[PDB]
């Protein structure tokens, strides 16, 4: 359909002309709103006092990387090559090689944490249930030689807390 | 500091006063896009799409995964496209906050930033709770929504949309008539003739501009014909009836946002 | 978008205001101060990383 | 002791100067919806001395372009005509008594402006060189709102004292008889010192930064500290102009009590508005003067000059 | 009217919260020095304070004391230091 | 003898508690800065102002994606800034690149170009992350300017 | 005799602190590199500066106006007197002598 | 502050003039002269004349110099060096300096030297006042505002101004 708007006349009668002349003169409007729609102070502020409170958030969000392990650890990461595959930003790189018993496991698997774009494409590629982002923002050290991350910095970044993660997935898993 | 969260260096020749030239450049954000997207499959390469704009997020993808269904001959299923209303009709509740705040932060106010900001915040969850992350979420695919959206957010959005109307009125009395505003923006910068055709421009600087078309109402998207709306439109082409647009279109949205609260069929994603 | 009929695309071609809304600025604000130019852009909502286009 | 009833001035004031920046964010901030600076204080009361003491640890480079000569002349002033217009104005004893001083205020009113034109012409181009010529223009075209509409009040006491100025306002406030002029009398000093509707001078949206933009840390405390050294003076003037105290000599003491609880009000004008209005786009901004606010001024002139002769009332004195 | 009627409550919130010591003290740690209602269990030295649902993202609040693992003594508090549980508490995920 | 050591939890306290970053917007992480000055999470009014001239300023922010074109304006603006100055990146575009990073047109890791000190990662840092990383930089002057006149 | 005591005391807490501020860490050990990179943000500029005529006239313009509101000034002294009315019918007369001079001019302003 | 007061300014004052009275790269000729303004403002002050004095700050000093300074940005000088600039200035000076210097040297260096600077003696300001008084405003330019007798000297000075800006609406 359609709206028109900012098209009206002036009236033009000395009814109306001196309420548009005891306007501009007497600034009867301008103090309307800034006179007063600021002050409109009297509120509550709005602020999360950071270094103790802190604010909300969902079971879905996304941070830093992890590798759980079942009841008496299997590392449950298998190897099947996929959270590599669909990495968009191609960050993840592994090296498999069978290890002793022959069940196969990993060597090498490095997160850069710098090329990652955070997608959630990692976290949903995997059958067998392993890698997943964490909810822990705990970042932002000195040095670029630090943040790219082998295989044995992961898994304890991962089991230093399963009591956030384990939790989590047991709310999230039933939608997906 | 005028930069508009953005990156531009532009160089006038200015008469001694009046400026009758400009020609700027831009090619200072280029990052090599359409190279590389030929080098990513169809799933994969979808993020560079949302990273695109900073402001529409679930706007693109929209335009994308339509691009796209097509090519396949498939539709998504009913419960799909009316979620793609309720955010795809909620962002523009985003950059219709922000185009006439952070615009008039040049106009060197304060307020009508650090009043607003408040709220655009209370939206940001709904991002987090349906998907996962703060602004860039890459949720619309190929084939309608990713997964479904938890128990709650229709006592979240239904809350959240009664009260809004009124913020939207304290952007007005602030500004519409305030005069040292209205004299900052009228009658500046008129293009109103066949020219503003002839570049090939898209909606507003038309629609609020005479010229009348939208391709929301003379083309369907995705069930966007089973709700009523109506485009506001502008009388001489100048900004102040551009910006007036921008009011009268946020005011149109929380009828759609209420009208798309109450027919969502259940059915599969 | 084009498409070869396998899984990799080919040109995937996108096009967003900023090369109309920015092509018209030169043309438009000719003939008024500087001042204004500043509040000239701001109308158009000019935001860049998508002038990757 | 007459060196220590000075030095017992310059050093009381520039603490106010210094903790009005914390009032600066505090009161701004709440129109804001937050809270001010918090963290440091516990209060906050205690981040100014935090805040004067980075600045001068902090390297003060020199333009290689510049003229040292003039680099430093002209903030050596900008700190002293801050300093020396407080010196004749009653609260109550002022510490000069000056018969016509009235008058000496737009002297050292007048003299202020010509260290602003050094200062960006002393260092180089077009941000500070035709960025702080058109400052001056401004600043003078200004004056000729201001000076006549001090005159007409002065018909309306009759002398260039201050002393007289405080008993004609006893029990008359003098802001009734010529409410008119008074709205003029504020966006005046408002639109002189370069505050916040028009803001131009300083830059931050018409231009990167006006006038400042040179001085790293070492001398731009001057100026901040001197910008501010001006704001609560015509607004610690005005109210000896307009809303009058009652002497009292008996008890001084409650002359300035009631005193600072009104120029104090005041001044937390130039905040309440910043938070507020927009910019004028330098066109406007002078456009609006000579047509609009000028021609009343006159105006006025011409009646303010009858009203005592047509009433008999001619004020008693010299 | 309004001079002590709210002031009945801070005088409250200082002289019945730690007298003069543990007000100053919890003050100089920052300005949260509102009393919440309840406390909680966990965990070394940090309390968990929680207020009485009366508020929304500044409902839930924390404390720090001191030296928890090779740490500097107090006035070094970050924030990565909350027990991996409370990160399913503190953070309103649950 | 002593009396240096104790003068150093003042001068070693100014620099920390007012800082005057400058910020670059460029590419999506502007807006999660925004959101910093916002009230929510209110980054004034906890000791650090908000946006001033280059001349002024203390700790430069780079959000964002740097192109080629853009690397020859910023390590001149670097440079300007008084001493007591730091870098602090901010994004996974700062880092080493986000993606773009086998890009031809972006520089890789805006590392190479500047000395940069604090890092943060990940397209939006949560607008939280990115003060847990100030509260690195205001811990990140433990440092003493005793112990170079006062040993050497 | 005390005034010249309230005044050079001024300066001098001034002048002072210029070099307490300025020289102090100007003779600091740290780098401070000579190279011309400094005036900032319009890197060469190499121009004079040209003629800008409506900078100008706002000179000239005032300075006019000005001097009659010295002329102007001792009203408030001369409403005390003998024969007033040669005060009135002459005092009005200044005025529109300034607002005159206004009147014609305010064809051209230009843009001001 | 002794009774010479009134000699050191002046004699700053005369100073304050050779300074621009030679050839001083005329960014400087205003530091010439509000230093000279000012002095001449400060000898005024003295004698009993107020008023008239502290308006040579309101209307020429302070309002007046400020357009020759707000130009010679529009005349503006090219960046040559200026000042110091060309070796030349620097010769002109002295001799000037001088030579009140060498006058003021001997003009009452002894007893008198000789007749025609001996005529002027020094140190009590001997005129410099008479008597006692009443007072009126002060006595003195205390009146100095007369609407009364004075009306053909105001009214040609009156008319004289408006012309002044019709001839400058043209050529302009
Ligand atoms: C010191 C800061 C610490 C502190 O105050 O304790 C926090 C303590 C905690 O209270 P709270 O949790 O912040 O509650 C806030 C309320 O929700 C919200 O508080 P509020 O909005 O009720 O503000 C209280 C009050 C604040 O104003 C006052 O200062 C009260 C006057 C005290 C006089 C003694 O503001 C007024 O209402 C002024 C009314 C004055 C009467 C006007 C009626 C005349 C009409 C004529 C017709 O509050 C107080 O102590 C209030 C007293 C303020 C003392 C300030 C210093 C003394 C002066
Ligand atoms: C018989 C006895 C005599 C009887 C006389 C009867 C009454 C006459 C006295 C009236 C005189 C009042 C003051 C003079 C009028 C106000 C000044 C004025 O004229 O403003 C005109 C201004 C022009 O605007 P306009 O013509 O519309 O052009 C723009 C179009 N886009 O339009 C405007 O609105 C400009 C508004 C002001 C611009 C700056 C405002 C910035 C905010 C500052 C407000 C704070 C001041 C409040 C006062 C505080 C006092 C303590
Ligand atoms: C950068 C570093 C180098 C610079 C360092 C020195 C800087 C000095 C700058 C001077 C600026 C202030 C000069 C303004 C002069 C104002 C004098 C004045 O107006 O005093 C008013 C008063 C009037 O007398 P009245 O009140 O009518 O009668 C009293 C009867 N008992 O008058 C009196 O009471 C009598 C006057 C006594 C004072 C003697 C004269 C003083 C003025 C000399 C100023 C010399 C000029 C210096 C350079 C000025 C440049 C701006
Ligand atoms: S987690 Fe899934 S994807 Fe990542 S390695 Fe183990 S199996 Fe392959
Ligand atoms: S996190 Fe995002 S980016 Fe890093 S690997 Fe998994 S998907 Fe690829
Ligand atoms: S990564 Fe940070 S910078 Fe690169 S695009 Fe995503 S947000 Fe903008």
């Amino acid at each position: 359909t359609y709206k028109y708007v900012n098209l009206r006349e002036p009236s033009m009668d000395m009814k109306s002309v001196t309420d548009r002349a005891a306007q501009t003169l007497l600034w009867t409007e301008l103090i309307r709103g800034l006179g007063m729609t600021l002050s409109y102070l009297f509120r509550e502020p709005a602020t999360i006092n950071y270094p103790f409170e802190k604010g909300p958030l969902s079971p879905r969000f996304r941070g830093e990387h992890a590798l759980r392990r079942y009841p008496s650890g299997e590392e449950r990461c298998i190897a099947c090559k996929l959270c590599e595959a669909v990495c968009p930003a191609q960050a993840i790189t592994i090296e498999a090689e069978p290890r002793a018993d022959g069940s196969r496991r990993t060597t090498r698997y490095d997160i850069d944490m710098t090329k990652c774009i955070y997608c959630g494409f990692c976290q949903e590629a995997c059958p067998v249930d392993a890698i997943v982002e964490g909810p822990n923002f705990e970042f932002s050290t000195e040095t670029h030689e630090e943040l790219l991350y082998n295989k044995e910095k992961l898994l304890n970044n991962g089991d230093k807390w399963e009591a956030e993660i384990a939790a989590n997935i047991q709310a999230d898993y039933l939608y997906r | 500091h005028p930069a508009a969260h953005g990156v531009l260096r532009l160089v006038m020749e200015l008469s001694g006063e009046m400026v009758r030239k400009c020609d700027p450049h831009i090619g200072l954000l280029h990052r090599g896009t359409e190279k590389l997207i030929e080098y990513k499959t169809y799933l994969q390469a979808l993020p560079y799409f949302d990273r695109l704009d900073y402001v529409s997020m679930m706007c693109n993808e929209q335009a994308y995964s339509l691009a796209v269904e097509k090519l396949l001959n498939i539709q998504p299923p009913p419960r799909a496209q009316w979620i793609r209303v309720l955010f795809g009709e909620i962002t523009r509740l985003l950059n219709h906050i922000m185009a006439v705040t952070t615009h008039a932060l040049d106009i060197g106010a304060m307020t009508p930033f650090f009043w607003m900001f408040e709220e655009r915040e209370k939206m940001f969850e709904f991002y987090e709770r349906v998907s996962g992350a703060r602004m860039h979420a890459a949720y619309v695919r190929p084939g309608g929504v990713h997964q479904d959206l938890p128990l709650g957010l229709m006592d979240d959005i239904y809350e959240f949309s009664k009260n809004f109307s009124l913020r939207i009125d304290e952007l007005e009395e602030m500004l519409t008539n305030n005069r040292i505003w209205r004299n900052r923006t009228v009658d500046i910068g008129i293009v109103t003739a066949e020219d503003a055709l002839n570049y090939g421009f898209s909606g507003v600087m038309l629609r609020g501009s005479g010229i009348q078309w939208d391709l929301r109402k003379t083309q369907p998207y995705d069930v966007y014909d089973q709700v009523e709306f109506d485009v506001p439109i502008g009388s001489r082409g100048d900004c102040y009836d551009r910006y007036l647009c921008r009011v009268e279109e946020m005011r149109q949205s929380i009828r759609i946002i209420s009208q798309c609260l109450n027919k969502m069929p259940p059915g599969e994603i | 978008l084009v498409s070869d009929g396998s899984s990799r695309p080919y040109r995937c071609k996108i096009k967003a205001p900023g090369f109309a809304h920015l092509a018209g600025l030169d043309k438009m604000s000719k003939g008024h101060m500087l001042a204004d130019v500043v509040a000239i852009i701001g109308t158009q909502d000019i935001v860049f990383g998508e002038v990757d286009r | 002791m007459f060196m220590i009833n000075i030095l017992m001035l310059i050093i009381p004031i520039l603490l106010a100067v210094a903790f009005l920046t914390l009032v600066e964010r505090k009161v701004l901030g709440y129109m804001q919806l937050r809270k001010g600076p918090n963290v440091v204080g516990p209060y906050g009361l205690l981040q100014p001395i935090a805040d004067a003491i980075k600045l001068f640890i902090k390297e003060p480079l020199r333009p290689a372009t510049s003229s040292a000569s003039m680099f430093i002349l002209a903030p050596i002033m900008a700190l002293g005509l801050a300093l020396t217009m407080w010196i004749p104005l009653p609260m109550p004893y002022p510490l000069i008594n000056m018969n016509l001083g009235v008058l000496f205020m737009l002297a050292m009113s007048s003299l202020a402006v010509y260290s602003i034109l050094w200062s960006g012409w002393a260092s180089n181009s077009k941000y500070a060189l035709i960025g702080a010529l058109r400052a001056v223009a401004q600043t003078i075209s200004y004056e000729v709102t201001l000076a006549i509409i001090l005159l007409s009040v002065l018909l309306m006491s009759g002398s260039f004292t201050l002393s007289t100025l405080i008993t004609t306002q006893e029990q008359m406030w003098l802001i009734l008889p010529a409410w008119p002029l008074a709205m003029m009398w504020f966006i005046s000093t408002l639109a002189e010192t370069n505050r916040a509707p028009f803001d131009l001078t300083e830059g931050e949206s018409e231009l990167v930064s006006g006038f400042n933009v040179e001085y790293a840390a070492g001398p731009f405390a001057l100026f901040f500290m001197a910008e501010y050294a001006n704001i609560i003076m015509m607004n610690i003037f005005t109210a000896i102009l307009f809303l009058g105290t009652s002497h009292n000599p008996h008890m001084p003491e409650l002359y300035t009590i009631n005193f600072t609880i009104k120029s104090l009000l005041l001044t937390m004008s130039f905040l309440w508005i910043r938070a507020s209005y927009p910019r004028f786009r330098y066109d406007q901004l002078m456009h609006l003067l000579w047509k609009n606010f000028l021609p009343l001024t006159l105006a006025l002139c011409m009646w303010h000059v009858s009203l005592p002769i047509l009433t008999s009332g001619i004020p008693p004195q010299t | 009217m309004e001079l002590l009627q709210v002031l009945k409550r801070g005088l409250q919130q200082v002289s019945g919260h730690g007298g003069l010591r543990g007000y100053l003290r919890v003050l100089f740690r920052a300005n949260d020095v509102r009393v919440g209602t309840l406390v909680g269990e966990d965990k070394y030295g940090n309390k968990y304070y929680e207020d009485n649902k009366q508020f929304f993202g500044r409902h839930r609040w924390v404390i720090y004391t001191t030296e928890m693992n090779g740490k500097n003594t107090f006035w070094d508090v970050d924030g990565s230091m909350v027990p991996p549980e409370w990160h399913r508490w503190l953070h309103c995920m649950t | 003898e002593y009396v240096v050591a104790k003068l150093d939890d003042l001068i070693n306290w100014a620099r920390r508690s007012s800082l005057w970053p400058m910020t670059f917007g460029l590419a999506c992480c502007a807006v999660e800065m925004m959101h910093m000055a916002a009230p929510r999470y209110d980054m004034d009014r906890f000791g650090v102002v908000f946006r001033a001239s280059p001349r002024q300023s203390d700790v430069m922010i780079v959000a964002g994606t740097l192109t080629n074109k853009m690397a020859p304006a910023l390590r001149k603006v670097y440079d300007q800034m008084p001493e007591p100055r730091y870098v602090v990146s901010m994004g996974s575009c700062a880092n080493g690149g986000g993606y773009y990073h086998y890009s031809y047109s972006v520089v890789r890791g805006c590392d190479r170009i500047v000395p940069v000190d604090i890092y943060v990662p990940g397209c939006p840092p949560t607008a939280e992350a990115l003060l847990y990383g100030i509260l690195q930089l205001q811990k990140k002057i433990k440092r003493e300017k005793r112990l170079r006149i006062w040993y050497r | 005799m005390n005034l010249m005591l309230a005044l050079l005391t001024n300066f001098t807490l001034a002048t002072l602190l210029v070099i307490i501020a300025f020289w102090l860490p100007q003779l600091n050990v740290y780098s401070e590199k000579t190279s011309p990179y400094e005036c900032g943000f319009d890197p060469m500029g190499s121009a004079r500066l040209p003629f800008s005529m409506k900078f100008f006239l706002v000179a000239i313009t005032f300075l006019l106006f000005d001097l009659e509101i010295a002329l102007l000034l001792p009203l408030p002294w001369a409403s005390q007197t003998a024969n007033l009315n040669t005060m009135l019918t002459m005092a009005l007369f200044l005025i529109i002598l300034l607002a005159v001079s206004l009147a014609y001019e305010w064809t051209q302003k230009g843009l001001e | 502050m002794m009774l010479y007061i009134v000699f050191i300014l002046s004699v700053i004052f005369v100073m304050g003039f050779v300074g621009f009275s030679s050839k001083p790269s005329p960014i400087y000729g205003g530091l010439g002269l509000i230093v000279s303004g000012g002095v001449g403002c400060g000898i005024v002050l003295n004698f009993g004349g107020s008023f008239l004095g502290l308006m040579v700050f309101l209307i020429y000093l302070g309002g007046m110099m400020v357009v020759f300074g707000y130009t010679t940005a529009m005349a503006t000088e090219q960046y040559p060096e200026i000042w110091l600039s060309n070796k030349a200035v620097l010769g002109a000076f002295v001799t000037g300096l001088l030579m009140e210097f060498f006058m003021v040297y001997y003009v009452l260096k002894d007893k008198e030297v000789e007749v025609v600077f001996e005529f002027n003696g020094l140190g009590d300001w001997v005129i410099y006042d008479t008597g006692d008084s009443g007072f009126f405003s002060e006595e003195a330019m205390g009146i100095a505002a007369l609407y009364s007798y004075g009306t053909w000297l105001v009214i040609v000075t009156g008319w004289s101004l408006l012309i002044g800006v019709v001839v400058i609406m043209e050529i302009t």
